[PDB]
């Protein structure tokens, strides 16, 4: 078996951009809870 | 979260999918690339059961390839279509499609609209069809000798790149006589192809009647003479053996008197049927149902021949050769329902007993006896015979031959280049690439023959530009000559059909930018 | 949650319900350790050790519970225990009752911010009422005795409780001062495995866990002198690597005597000091060393009748210096007789493999030693924990210039004050004030449930008796009749209750403002 | 490490394999994203410039077509919202048969806009009310945009000019010949008083040349052969028989009971005499070809070939009824020879072979008739399937035009005009539904943008030019396809017409799907099996 690279995965551009935008939106929606004086405390 | 499609779905974009399709098409075409001209070689395909398949035709090679690619199946489809239509140029259409795809690959990679490419392909195909129909030049009123010579030349040209190329001067007259005796409907099922082991290739003969293999025999087969001067063939379809009348019958016999009466009546019915069959004046009895041992011994005591287990196709061929009819009942055996022949023999060929039926002037069929190898050689000979028969049948209905080799391709390329040199814009490059892709036929021929392709192509282009039209390649003299004067003719229905199939395949392949595969 | 599929997370309602369930489960277990009428627990470890205790801080740690809220509650209880003292079970009960009262009003369409704002005002009012409801006394011996008896009544039975109370009071009065605060780390806790009756008294002196090593030394010594030191008396090598290079056996013997002359000089100096101190034969000499002693020095000191010790702790030197009054010197430079101690009766006691030393009969001792006696180990640990709790309670009552009656009259008074101050609060804080007032009445309810009487009727009778007469009417644990807590002798603490209320309010504010439990940490699993 | 427990209640009693989505982030937003991702798949294949799609199912079959219905049917999506969208598309195809990708794009745009409408702070009830009001307004102003109508329905030069716009969207390039063939086939089968049937069009796939060798037939064809020796008959009378061409027997199990030598010798003679008498009585009524639908015998076939009788055997049930309705004859449940009413009215029956396939052609000399057959040619099976699907779509469009002769301009002018009218009307509506109306007006711009993206030019400039043209005073002006520059062109002069009732039903179904999806805020599923 002749291969150029082993254990390598390449994606497109639109899909990568959509995934990055979705991750950023999820992070912003998760972090938006702790904002303002009426916010709540979290525990980890 | 829930995913959209099922787990196991594969997808891609447009440019990589098209590149993969072009690569698959090129890989598929590279397999049947060396099989073209007379200097080409055949292949050997072995399946899982251990059976070899040696055939020079590209159709069988593409069928035995077993390709599961969703895009590589376009070549097999057009190949099967060309084999079912005219049945000749099966690899030429694939080579042309591969060349068109390789020519449009850089144009697609550069960033061009596929609709413009499809329109250019359609326009080029229409222009090529119009040019071929214009430069056809067919005869208006010729004699029968001229038509026979044209058919013989077409058969010799079609049987020039096969395995029986050394004996192309013998099979041409045979296939001509076989096609000429096919009435007007041109029935291919009335041509029997028998393969008997033993003998040489030049020992093949063509009878003007019917001939089948000897079926099963009983103890009354050697007590009858297998030779008659002017016999009569009676076509039957009833069983001649001691059996019950009906399966859903019940006899409630009383004492021994009725038992003996029924026993005597069975033999009386049998003897009455035998006498009614014999009184028809026949000598040869043929039927599809097997014959028992009683009738075989009864027919041997009156110098009569009988044979059972006759196939349906063989019986139909015998009826078409003689002129009788299938008579299921024996209560109407006149003189117009029996066969007639001039000679009937029974010789041994290759250690197998065969029956010969010939001499009838009103024969509308024939039988071929192919000798040579054992299995693969016989199959190749049968395929070549079928291809020659199809070529002759197409030339009979088309009566318009053209020059072979590569003169028509060069003329089409020159016409396309001259047409593209006038229209400006982006339409010039596409037609130019389409014309340059048609020049791969002489290059492939020179590569298969082992000669210089560049110099030959340059000389052909110079001769076509300085014109001196039907000039192709030459393998014997290793130069260029006149293909129309060298008795190299081919039907015009092979080039147009192949061009249309290649155009359709290109339009179906280019207009695809997505590939979805479902699991299981 | 989409970025890490292998991570659990709770929402606003789920985490709140989980916290409420955990609080209820922790409250329903520790509700049987309030008051002296509680039940004892038997803890069995993984090795096979049995522990019989009644404190809540030990039960909250020996329960084997894996929960964040339970861990926080146990940490708060341990902090309260090692900062103040007795105040863990009641703290957990009040926290659970407050959480239940808050959850009762949360699942009705309210915001926890209003409940927190109401709880803040309720705690402020409770503190303002406690700042004026406290009673200041002179803090005599009877008050401390009653406080210790009330603190130790919820541990053992009666006679042992009174004995421990008397011992703690005597030790506190012995270590009592007029200018310096109550300093700990002075009373040695020695355990014994015999005489589990009336034997856990107070020893006016010090009891060590190591005796003499030379068998030729005297056992019972009358009037002797105490010498506290920590100088080394063994074969101490030099810091730089050296070596002997003798020639014959005479040089070897000379080098052997040379390395021992350094210790022989100190031995002769000690002998001369002892001869100068004594002179005749009616007195003795006791030497207390912190490091080891070579057998040569032990044999040399045994010829003069010296009972020296070796290998001691650091607190023993300070205890001896505080009791006898000597000087814990480090070198034998200015060895003056004024840096010695005075003793009275020194006898060595043997208990099989172990060996102890009794140093009693002193002039003016300031560091006593409590001799704990028990049949097994669990009883010894329980008595030690009870003594520690009593000492902490006595120290907290002494450090404060006021007293607070126990029982449950203070909680009823606080609830009545919060009810009277309920309509005087604007906004929607009335529900929070009512919840805080109803949550403070969990102590009398649990007390009446553990005593063996009714709850609602008892609470109604107590409220009626408190409203019909402005007195500190407590709750009886024998007949269920409304009695006075300040008349019998039930007393508690003020700073302890203040810290308990502050911790309860802090826990309530921290729990009611959390509604998200996420666990997105590393699994730390590779394979 | 500390492990967080579960909520004591529905979380603990949720059982394994099941899921729960109570919040709007894990339900409404998830469904909106799934619908957007589903609509983004078939977005590039919309107008005539849309490419094809090679879909391979689990049966190892190829599907290289252009219609979105087959693609959606060959996806097997495990999503509830996508399943509802597929069901709505199938319902639209069953009702009309020419509007699936448009409905998908409309629903996707509506859901993508409702996402931000709920994100900014608006509720679901006000959005649903505004969407319903906008849909009612669009349906009210829809009949006020009719600019063309069908005059005659039996004219060849008129019907072919109407379905050409719908055929060009599927087959770009070679569409005039297909439109002419469809018009001729519809005219040859068009009776009187309306009532056009959709099951009177047959499709025969024969491998041969290309699309230029296709031709229509005024009859029916079968992929069988002749059982007897009779080749072709000129003036023949077809005699259909539902019963098999054999001797009838009893349904109850019964055997024959022969006696001595008399019955044993006379039974076969009497049977043969009865068979010969029946064969003679069948052929004495003027019949020349007998079409059966069961198993034939050898003696019957021989007796039919003796009297020159053509035998045609077929096993398809519906094919027999179609052949009976084409020639006007009926069926018979017993071997009974006809007299004068159950005869045959054919013209020419012959057996030919084209493309190495022997087929029996029943050509009729009458220009009218009952049903017809469109013989299609091609080299590949995918192209033949695409041509058959295009012919079916053209037949459906012709049926829709016959049901309603109201024509509306296509391309991208009607949607732009409707959006402009909704935006102009929505500016005078107070409350909170004005934002929903303005969003519904913006959802109509997803068709011109997709068309401009598929053509190969910009979309914003084309939209601005179309808006300026509509504001100037023109209405029947849309985008251009053959023009390489972003410009506009008149739709009435070029001949771009579409069905009004079909578009109305498509918009209605899209609005119904939108208001049905925008009503569920929590999904409760279980475990797959
Ligand atoms: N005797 C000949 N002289 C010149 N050209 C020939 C001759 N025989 C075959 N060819 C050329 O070889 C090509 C291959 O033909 P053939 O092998 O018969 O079928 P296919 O085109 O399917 O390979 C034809 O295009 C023909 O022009
Ligand atoms: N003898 C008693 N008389 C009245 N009340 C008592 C008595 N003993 C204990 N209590 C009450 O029981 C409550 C619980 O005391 P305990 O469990 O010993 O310690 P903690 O207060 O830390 O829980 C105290 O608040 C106290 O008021
Ligand atoms: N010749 C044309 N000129 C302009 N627009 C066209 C033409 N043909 C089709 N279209 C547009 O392409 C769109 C797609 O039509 P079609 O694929 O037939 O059905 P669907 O709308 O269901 O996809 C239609 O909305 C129509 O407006
Ligand atoms: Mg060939
Ligand atoms: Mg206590
Ligand atoms: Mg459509």
């Amino acid at each position: 078996v002749l291969v150029l690279s082993q254990n390598t995965k390449r994606e497109s551009g639109r899909k990568v951009q959509s995934g990055n935008i979705n991750a950023a939106k999820t992070i912003a929606d998760i972090i938006r809870t702790c904002l303002g004086p009426k916010s709540m405390m979290k525990m980890l | 979260p829930v995913i959209l499609l099922k787990e196991g779905t594969d997808s891609s974009q447009g440019i990589p999918q098209l590149v993969s399709n072009i690569s698959a098409c090129q890989v598929i075409a590279e397999a049947v690339r060396t099989t073209l001209g007379p200097r080409g070689m055949d292949k050997l395909i072995v399946d899982g059961r251990g059976k070899a398949t040696i055939s020079n035709d590209g159709a069988t090679i593409l069928k035995l390839l077993d390709v599961v690619h969703p895009a590589a199946k376009t070549l097999v489809d057009i190949a099967k279509s060309q084999d079912a239509e005219v049945g000749d140029g099966t690899t030429s259409v694939t080579l042309l499609a591969a060349e068109f795809l390789k020519q449009v690959k850089p144009y697609v990679e550069e960033g061009l609209h596929p609709q413009i490419i499809i329109r250019a392909f359609r326009t080029a195909t229409q222009l090529a069809v119009n040019k071929i129909k214009e430069i056809a030049v067919t005869v208006k009123k010729a004699d029968k000798v001229e038509q026979r010579k044209l058919l013989e030349k077409c058969a010799m040209t079609a049987l020039s790149s096969k395995l029986i190329s050394q004996q192309k001067a013998f099979f041409a007259k045979m296939v001509v006589d076989a096609v000429m005796m096919l009435d007007d409907l041109l029935q291919l099922k009335m041509i029997g192809i028998k393969k008997v082991q033993g003998g040489a290739l030049e020992d093949s003969q063509l009878v003007a009647g019917v001939a089948f293999k000897k079926t099963f025999s009983y103890a009354g087969f050697e007590m009858q003479p297998k030779k008659y001067h002017n016999p009569k063939i009676a076509l039957l379809n009833v069983e001649l053996e001691l059996k019950a009348e009906k399966d859903n019958a019940e006899i409630r016999v009383h004492t021994v008197e009725d038992y003996q009466a029924i026993v005597d009546a069975e033999w009386n019915i049998l003897y009455d049927k035998l006498e009614k069959i014999h009184h028809s004046g026949a000598k040869v009895v043929l039927s599809k149902l097997p014959i028992g041992d009683v009738a075989t011994q009864y027919f041997a005591d009156r110098d009569m021949f009988c044979a059972g287990r006759v196939p349906e196709e063989d019986l139909k061929r015998t009826m078409m050769a003689c002129g009788g009819s299938i008579q299921t009942s024996v209560n109407a055996l006149s003189a117009d329902v029996l066969g007639r022949c001039q000679v009937f023999e029974e010789t041994q060929i290759g250690g197998e007993r065969y029956n010969f039926f010939t001499g009838c002037p009103k024969a509308k069929t024939c039988t071929f006896i192919l000798r040579g190898g054992a299995e693969q050689f016989m199959e190749e000979t049968e395929r070549s015979l079928h291809d020659a028969i199809m070529i002759v049948r197409r030339a009979i209905k088309n009566d318009s031959v053209v020059a072979g080799g590569g003169a028509i391709e060069m003329e089409l390329s020159k016409y396309l280049r001259d047409y593209s040199r006038t229209i400006p814009g982006k339409q010039q490059l596409l037609i130019g690439a389409y014309a340059k892709a048609l020049e791969i036929i002489p290059r492939q021929l020179c590569d298969n023959a082992g000669f210089d392709a560049t110099n030959i192509l340059n000389k052909l282009r110079a001769r076509h530009a300085q014109g001196g039209t039907w000039y192709g390649v030459d393998i014997n003299n290793e130069d260029i000559a006149d293909n129309f004067e060298a008795f190299v003719w081919e039907p015009a229905m092979v080039r147009i059909n192949a061009l249309t199939a290649a155009s359709e395949a290109a339009c179906l392949i280019v207009s695809v930018d997505e590939t979805i595969k479902n699991p299981r | 949650k989409t970025l890490n599929p292998k991570a659990e997370v709770a929402r606003a309602q789920a985490a709140l319900a989980v916290n409420i369930s955990a609080a209820r489960g922790l409250q329903d277990v520790l509700r049987t350790n309030l008051g002296p009428k509680g039940t004892m627990k038997m803890l069995v470890s993984g090795a096979g050790d049995i522990k019989l205790t009644k404190d809540g801080n030990v039960l909250l740690h020996e329960m084997q519970i894996q929960h964040p809220t339970a861990s926080l509650i146990a940490k708060v209880a341990t902090a309260q225990d090692d900062i103040t003292g007795d105040g863990t079970t009641s703290n957990v009960l009040i926290i659970g009752e407050l959480l239940k009262q808050a959850d009762l009003y949360i699942s009705e369409g309210l915001h926890p911010r209003i409940i927190t704002e109401g709880f803040e005002a309720a705690k402020e009012k409770a503190l303002q009422f406690l700042e004026e409801v406290k009673v200041s006394r002179e803090m005599d011996r009877e008050t401390l005795i009653d406080v210790a008896r009330t603190s130790l009544r919820t541990k053992v039975h009666a006679e042992l409780a009174d004995v421990l109370t008397e011992a703690v009071v005597d030790s506190i009065l012995a270590i009592k001062k007029q200018d310096e605060p109550i300093d700990l780390f002075m009373i040695e806790i020695m355990e014994m495995k015999h005489k589990s009756e009336t034997d856990t008294s107070l020893i006016r002196g010090l009891v060590l866990d190591h005796g003499a090593r030379h068998p030729d030394m005297k056992k019972r010594v009358e009037d002797a002198y105490i010498l506290t030191c920590n100088v080394s008396l063994e074969y101490e090598k030099t810091e730089v690597n050296s070596g002997f290079f003798y020639k014959s056996a005479e040089e070897r013997e000379k080098l052997v005597k040379a390395e021992r002359k350094f210790i022989e000089d100190r031995v002769k100096k000690i002998i001369e000091l002892k001869r100068k101190v004594c002179g005749d034969s009616d007195k003795g000499f006791v030497v207390i060393n912190q490091k080891g002693i070579d057998p040569f020095s032990l044999d040399a000191l045994s010829k003069e009748g010296i009972v020296a010790l070796r290998r001691a702790k650091r607190r023993n030197m300070e205890r001896l210096t505080l009791a006898c009054g000597g000087v814990a010197l480090n070198s034998f430079d200015d060895l003056s007789p004024d840096c010695l101690g005075h003793a009275g009766l020194v006898y060595e006691y043997t208990l099989g493999e172990e060996k102890f030393t009794f140093i009693e009969k002193c002039n003016n001792p300031r560091s006593v030693t409590l001799l704990i006696k028990g049949p097994n180990k669990h009883t010894l640990t329980q008595i030690k924990d009870a003594v520690r709790d009593g000492l902490r309670a006595v120290k907290n009552a002494i450090d404060d210039g006021c007293v607070v009656p126990g029982a449950g009259a203070v909680e009823v008074a606080m609830a009545e004050a919060l009810i009277k101050h309920k309509p005087s609060v604007k906004g929607r804080a009335q529900l929070g004030v009512q919840a805080f007032a109803d949550a403070l009445l969990i102590i009398p309810k649990v007390l009446a449930q553990n005593s063996g009487f009714d709850l609602q009727e008892t609470l109604v009778k107590i409220q009626a008796e408190h409203s019909e007469s402005g007195q500190l009417v407590g709750v009886d644990l024998n007949t269920g009749e409304p009695m006075v807590a300040a008349e019998v002798g039930v007393w508690d603490n003020y700073c302890v209750k203040k810290q308990l209320l502050h911790s309860c309010t802090v826990i309530a504010t921290n729990i009611l403002l959390v509604d998200e439990i996420m666990r997105a940490g590393m699994s730390s699993l590779k394979g | 490490a500390l492990h967080v427990p579960k909520a004591p209640g529905f979380a603990q009693m949720l059982k394994e394999g099941a899921k729960h989505f109570s919040g709007l982030e894990e339900a409404v937003y998830r469904n909106i994203q799934a619908c957007k991702e589903l609509a983004q798949t078939t977005r590039t294949a919309y107008g005539p410039n849309g490419m094809n799609k090679m879909v391979i199912n689990h049966l190892e079959k190829l599907f290289v077509t252009n219609d979105a219905a087959t693609i959606l049917r060959e996806l097997e999506v495990q999503h509830p919202a996508a399943k509802m969208i597929v069901m709505a598309s199938h319902m639209q195809e069953q009702e009309v048969g020419d509007g699936t990708n448009f409905v998908l794009v409309f629903a996707g745009a509506l859901l993508e806009l409702a996402e931000e409408l709920l994100r900014i702070g608006l509720s679901v009830s006000e959005v649903i009310e505004g969407y319903e009001i906008a849909c009612r307004k669009a349906h009210e102003i829809l009949p006020n945009l009719v600019c063309c109508s069908a005059k005659n329905l039996r004219d060849i030069d008129e019907v072919s000019s109407l379905l050409r716009t719908s055929i060009m969207s599927k087959q770009y390039g070679n569409e005039v010949f297909l439109a002419k063939l469809i018009a001729q086939a519809c005219v040859s089968i068009f009776p009187d008083s309306g009532h056009f049937n959709v099951d009177n069009i047959r499709v025969c796939k024969i491998l041969g040349s290309g699309i230029s060798s296709s031709s229509v037939l005024h009859g029916m064809v079968f992929k069988k052969e002749t059982e007897g020796d009779v080749t072709s008959v000129k003036d023949a009378k077809i005699a259909v028989y539902s019963c098999p061409f054999d001797g009838m027997i009893t349904e109850t199990k019964g055997t024959v009971l022969i006696k001595t030598a008399e019955e044993l010798m006379n039974f076969s003679k009497g049977e043969e005499n009865l068979m010969d008498a029946q064969v003679k009585a069948i052929a004495d009524t003027g019949a020349n070809v007998v079409v059966t639908g069961g198993k034939v015998a050898d003696m019957a076939l021989h007796y039919a070939n003796k009297y020159n009788i053509m035998l045609v055997r077929l096993n398809s049930k519906w094919d027999l009824r179609r052949l009976c309705k084409t020639v006007g004859a009926t069926a018979l449940p017993r071997l009974t020879p006809p007299v004068l009413e159950e005869m045959g009215h054919c013209d020419s029956v012959y057996l030919s072979e084209v493309g190495d396939t022997q087929v029996v052609v029943f050509k009729h000399e009458k220009e009218d008739g009952a049903i017809s057959t469109i013989v299609l040619r091609g080299s590949t099976d995918n192209l033949m399937d695409d041509i058959e699907r295009a012919v079916d779509d053209g037949v459906n469009t012709f049926k829709v035009l016959t049901r309603d002769k109201r024509l509306v301009p296509g391309g991208g002018a009607t949607e732009i005009e409707l959006a402009k009218q909704i935006t102009s009307y929505g500016e005078t509506c107070p409350g909170l539904e004005q934002y929903a109306i303005k969003k519904f007006a913006e959802a109509f711009e997803a068709i011109p943008r997709a068309l401009a993206e598929n053509s190969g030019v910009k979309a914003n400039e084309v939209i601005s030019k179309l808006y300026a043209v509509h504001q100037e005073g023109n209405k029947n002006v849309g985008l251009d396809i053959e023009a390489e520059v972003p410009a506009v062109k008149d739709m009435l002069e070029a001949g771009i017409l579409d069905t009004y009732l079909g578009k109305y039903w498509a918009i209605k179904l899209a609005t119904n799907a939108a208001v049905t999806v925008l009503r569920v805020d929590q999904i409760i599923m279980a475990k797959p099996a």
